[PDB]
């Protein structure tokens, strides 16, 4: 179970969701941007922490942020 | 004749205009540096001819004339060893007592 | 009124976690709404992601 | 004789090693005719060698237990005993050229930032500009210490930090 | 040939001209001044 | 209008001669994830477990052992071929769970009715220091 917490510096360009290879991220309405959207991580149980989200955030000092927590059989990326 | 000579007359102008602009081969490099990773990606992506363009004909023409460049450098390299074999050697003396 | 600086003025960034802290760039636009970070600043100094622009708040941003 | 040492014109292991080298050159010289260029080269090596020992003893270089020229890198022991040419003269002969290259490279970077895109003129060096700063930077300590007095050498705390 | 002189004014070409200048200067000095270990007069 | 489609395993598999990169014994104990899509025409896609399988017209049923192995299949089924797949999660007690269009709309586009979990109404540069979150039971990041 990794810890993914995003912040208000989000602009809602949803490049983190398109980059997430595990559907950890989704786009929720939020009035603090022109695109009226801010990400959310309802599926951090499935996250591996490969940080493809925060390779893709445009904002300086990345808005999405992944904290490598305790690794279950889904966080280690195991077919076995 | 399915097997036939087929060329294209003058595809590229012989011009020094693109030597003024380093990184001209790639979209990601032609806008100049802002970072020292530019000049390393310049030399890394330089002969990655498959990554410059998508046209297989343009790739093939680039690797065909680059091979003349490698052969042309080998002919300099061979001609060095015959020249350094000629003017700075003991090959005259070596044959009598080898 | 029109909060924020003008359309193309020079500016100094005071966000201590930003890559352009204590560094000078150009405002390109200030969004006139209830957005938390309206002020859009473009730089010549690109960051480690190659992104030359960012949104900043009204208070992390000082003229000249 | 400063720190257990001796002049190389006075020590004997120095002269023994000079005679050691000239022995090795001459037993190498013996394999060739006296007109041959492999012998003309070796006799020219000796006259560069024998003048080298003559010039090291001429300057008063200090030998020791091994008969080699030892250097004294302290002013006050080189100024007092006549050895500033070992270290104390080239420590300013260097630092002229060193800060020269620093100042020319400084002035080229300062005078390129007020442009359209200065990153292009670090690839393509403006040769009429760069050589112009190269010649006129020859009085760089005379220009730096005047810039040192203003406060224009040191940029202030506009410099970039992380979390002070 | 203005574009050709831009190429001669790039970074590696000036580097390989100036390093042949600076080595070639120090090579000629170390020919006409054999083995300068210490600053003589 | 949309809610929670179920599954029948009757739907045909893609024609694939089987690879050694497929399932493992984890499918028989923990979980294995099945994926469905509706193909318009018969064409040739790449298996994420190596090789190439051909899809057939109508429904297509395929099974994997990871979540990335299914979403790296839909990524080349949505971007290349403009299909609309969805993959599930099957447990060895027969239980099944619906995963990827979890509210119907794909997660890049707003649904206006999904709940914004795991967010901080503050800036990442405004975290507390680790001296404040020390002795929090377990070891704990200051972003909590
Ligand atoms: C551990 C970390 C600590 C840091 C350590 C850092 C290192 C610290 C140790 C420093 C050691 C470095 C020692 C410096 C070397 C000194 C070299 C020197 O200065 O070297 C001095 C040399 C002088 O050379 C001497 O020159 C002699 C020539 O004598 C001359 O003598 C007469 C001149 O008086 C004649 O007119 C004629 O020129 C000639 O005969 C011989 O060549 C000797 O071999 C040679 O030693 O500089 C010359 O060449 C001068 C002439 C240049 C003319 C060229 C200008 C024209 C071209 C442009
Ligand atoms: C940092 C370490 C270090 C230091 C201190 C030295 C120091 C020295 N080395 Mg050594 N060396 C080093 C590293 C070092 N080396 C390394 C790493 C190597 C292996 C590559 C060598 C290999 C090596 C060899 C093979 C030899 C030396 C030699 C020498 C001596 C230099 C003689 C010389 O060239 O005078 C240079 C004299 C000058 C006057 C140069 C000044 C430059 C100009 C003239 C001044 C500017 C004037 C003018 C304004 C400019 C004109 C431009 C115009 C446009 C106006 C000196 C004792 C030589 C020697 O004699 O040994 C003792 C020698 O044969 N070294
Ligand atoms: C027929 C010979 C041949 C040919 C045509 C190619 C062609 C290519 N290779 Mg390839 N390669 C070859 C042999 C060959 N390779 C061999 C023998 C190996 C095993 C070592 C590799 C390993 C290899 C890798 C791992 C990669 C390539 C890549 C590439 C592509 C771009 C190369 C480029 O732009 O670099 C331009 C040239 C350079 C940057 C020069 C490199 C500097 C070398 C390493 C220093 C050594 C020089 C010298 C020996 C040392 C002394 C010099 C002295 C000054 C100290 C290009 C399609 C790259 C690619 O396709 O990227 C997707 C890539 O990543 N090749
Ligand atoms: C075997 C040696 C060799 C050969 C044949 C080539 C051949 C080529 N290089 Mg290349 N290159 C080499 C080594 C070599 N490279 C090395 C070691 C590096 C450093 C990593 C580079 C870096 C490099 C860059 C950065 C670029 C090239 C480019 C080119 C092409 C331009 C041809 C040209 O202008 O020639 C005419 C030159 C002459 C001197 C005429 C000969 C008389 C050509 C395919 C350019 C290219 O492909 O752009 C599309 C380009 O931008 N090269
Ligand atoms: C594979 C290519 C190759 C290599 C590595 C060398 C390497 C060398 N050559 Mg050579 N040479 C070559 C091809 C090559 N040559 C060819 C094709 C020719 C005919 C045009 C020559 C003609 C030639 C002459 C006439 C001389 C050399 C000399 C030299 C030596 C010193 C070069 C120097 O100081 O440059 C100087 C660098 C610049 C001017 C820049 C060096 C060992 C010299 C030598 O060994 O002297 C005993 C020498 O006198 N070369
Ligand atoms: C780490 C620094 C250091 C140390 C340990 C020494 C050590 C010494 N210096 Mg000295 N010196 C130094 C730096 C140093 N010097 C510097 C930077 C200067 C200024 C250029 C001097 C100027 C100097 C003078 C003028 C004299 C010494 C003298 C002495 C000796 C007493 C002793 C060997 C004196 C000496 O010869 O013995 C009395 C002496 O006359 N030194
Ligand atoms: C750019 C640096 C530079 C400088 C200042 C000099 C300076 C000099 N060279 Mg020289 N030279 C250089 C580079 C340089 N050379 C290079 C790169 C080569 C090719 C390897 C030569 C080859 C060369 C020869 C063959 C001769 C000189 C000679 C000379 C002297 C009179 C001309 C003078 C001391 C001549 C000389 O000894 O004086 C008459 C002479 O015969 N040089
Ligand atoms: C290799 C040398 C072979 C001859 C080079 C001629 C290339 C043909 C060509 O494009 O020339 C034609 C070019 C001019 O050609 C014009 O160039 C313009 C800008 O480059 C535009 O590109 C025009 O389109 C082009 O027609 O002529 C020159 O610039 C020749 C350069 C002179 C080079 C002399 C070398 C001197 C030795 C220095 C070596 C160090
Ligand atoms: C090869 C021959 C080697 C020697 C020539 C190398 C210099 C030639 C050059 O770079 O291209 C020719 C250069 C290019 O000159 C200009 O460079 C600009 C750079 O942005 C642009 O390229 C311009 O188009 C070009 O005109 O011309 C010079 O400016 C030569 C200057 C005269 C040389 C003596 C100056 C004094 C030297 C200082 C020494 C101390
Ligand atoms: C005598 C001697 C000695 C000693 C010395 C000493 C003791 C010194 C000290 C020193 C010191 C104590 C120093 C300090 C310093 C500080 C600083 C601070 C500096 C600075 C510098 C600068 C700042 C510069 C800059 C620049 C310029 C201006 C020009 C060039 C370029 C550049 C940019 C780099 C010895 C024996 C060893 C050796 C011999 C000689
Ligand atoms: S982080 Fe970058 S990508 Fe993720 S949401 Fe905020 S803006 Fe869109
Ligand atoms: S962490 Fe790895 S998985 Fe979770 S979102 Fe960022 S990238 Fe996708």
């Amino acid at each position: 179970a990794h810890i993914v917490k995003i912040y208000d510096t989000c602009i809602g360009c949803t490049q983190c969701v398109r980059a997430c290879p595990l559907d950890v991220l989704e786009m929720v309405p939020w009035d603090g941007c022109k695109a009226s959207q801010m990400a959310s991580a309802p599926r951090t149980e499935d996250c591996v922490g490969c940080k493809r989200c925060e390779t893709a955030c445009p904002t300086d000092f990345l808005s999405v942020r992944v904290y490598l927590g305790s690794e279950s059989t889904r966080s280690m990326g195991l077919s076995y | 004749k399915k097997v036939k000579i087929a060329v294209d007359r003058n595809p590229v102008e012989t011009s020094f205009e693109k030597w003024a602009k380093p990184g001209h081969f790639s979209r990601t490099l032609s806008k100049g540096p802002n970072t020292t990773t530019w000049i390393w990606n310049l030399h890394a992506d330089a002969h990655d001819f498959d990554s410059h363009t998508s046209d297989l004909e343009e790739i093939s023409r680039k690797v065909f004339s680059a091979h003349f460049g490698q052969l042309g450098i080998i002919f300099i390299w061979l001609s060095g060893m015959y020249f350094h074999g000629a003017r700075f050697s003991n090959y005259e003396a070596w044959l009598s007592d080898p | 009124k029109e909060v924020g600086p003008k359309r193309g003025s020079l500016v100094k960034i005071l966000r201590p976690e930003s890559y352009w802290f204590n560094q000078v760039g150009k405002v390109v636009s200030v969004d006139q709404s209830g957005v938390r970070y309206p002020v859009v600043v473009r730089f010549e100094n690109q960051n480690y992601a190659g992104v030359t622009t960012n949104n900043y708040a009204l208070d992390e941003v000082v003229a000249a | 004789d400063i720190a257990g040492l001796t002049p190389c014109s006075e020590s004997k292991a120095y002269a023994k090693l000079e005679k050691k080298e000239l022995k090795t050159l001459e037993k190498r010289l013996k394999q060739y005719e006296a007109d041959s260029a492999p012998a003309v080269a070796l006799k020219a090596t000796m006259e560069r060698t024998k003048a080298r020992f003559a010039n090291y003893a001429k300057a008063g270089l200090l030998c020791g237990n091994d008969g080699l020229p030892h250097l004294i890198a302290d002013p006050g022991l080189a100024l007092k005993y006549g050895h500033a040419g070992e270290v104390f003269i080239p420590t300013f002969g260097f630092l002229y050229v060193a800060g020269y290259i620093g100042y020319v490279g400084r002035q080229y970077l300062i005078a390129v930032k007020g442009e359209a895109k200065p990153t292009d003129k670090e690839i393509i060096i403006d040769v009429p500009l760069a050589t112009k700063l190269a010649w006129q930077g020859a009085g760089w300590p005379l220009a730096a210490v005047q810039e040192l007095q203003r406060g224009t050498l040191l940029e202030k705390e506009e410099n970039i930090t992380v979390s002070p | 040939m203005k574009d050709f002189t831009t190429y001669l004014s790039t970074a590696p070409v000036i580097a390989t001209i100036w390093f042949t200048f600076t080595a070639g200067l120090l090579i000629e000095i170390n020919r006409y001044f054999p083995d300068p270990l210490v600053f003589s007069f | 209008a949309w809610t929670v489609p179920t599954l029948n395993p009757d739907t045909p598999s893609p024609i694939f001669g089987g690879s050694t990169g497929g399932l493992l014994r984890k499918a028989q104990t923990e979980e294995f994830y099945v994926i469905t899509w509706e193909a318009k025409k018969e064409q040739i896609f790449e298996m994420p477990t190596g090789g190439a399988a051909i899809m057939r017209q109508g429904p297509n049923l395929l099974k994997f052992g990871k979540k990335e192995q299914c979403l790296a299949l839909t990524t080349q089924l949505r971007n290349k071929f403009k299909l609309t797949p969805c993959f599930y999660r099957v447990f060895p007690d027969g239980k099944v769970q619906y995963l990827h269009p979890a509210d119907g709309v794909y997660p890049e586009k707003v649904n206006a009715g999904r709940v914004g979990a795991n967010q901080n109404m503050r800036r990442i540069g405004q975290n507390v220091n680790p001296i404040k979150v020390k002795f929090s039971g377990r070891m704990m990041s200051p972003a909590e």
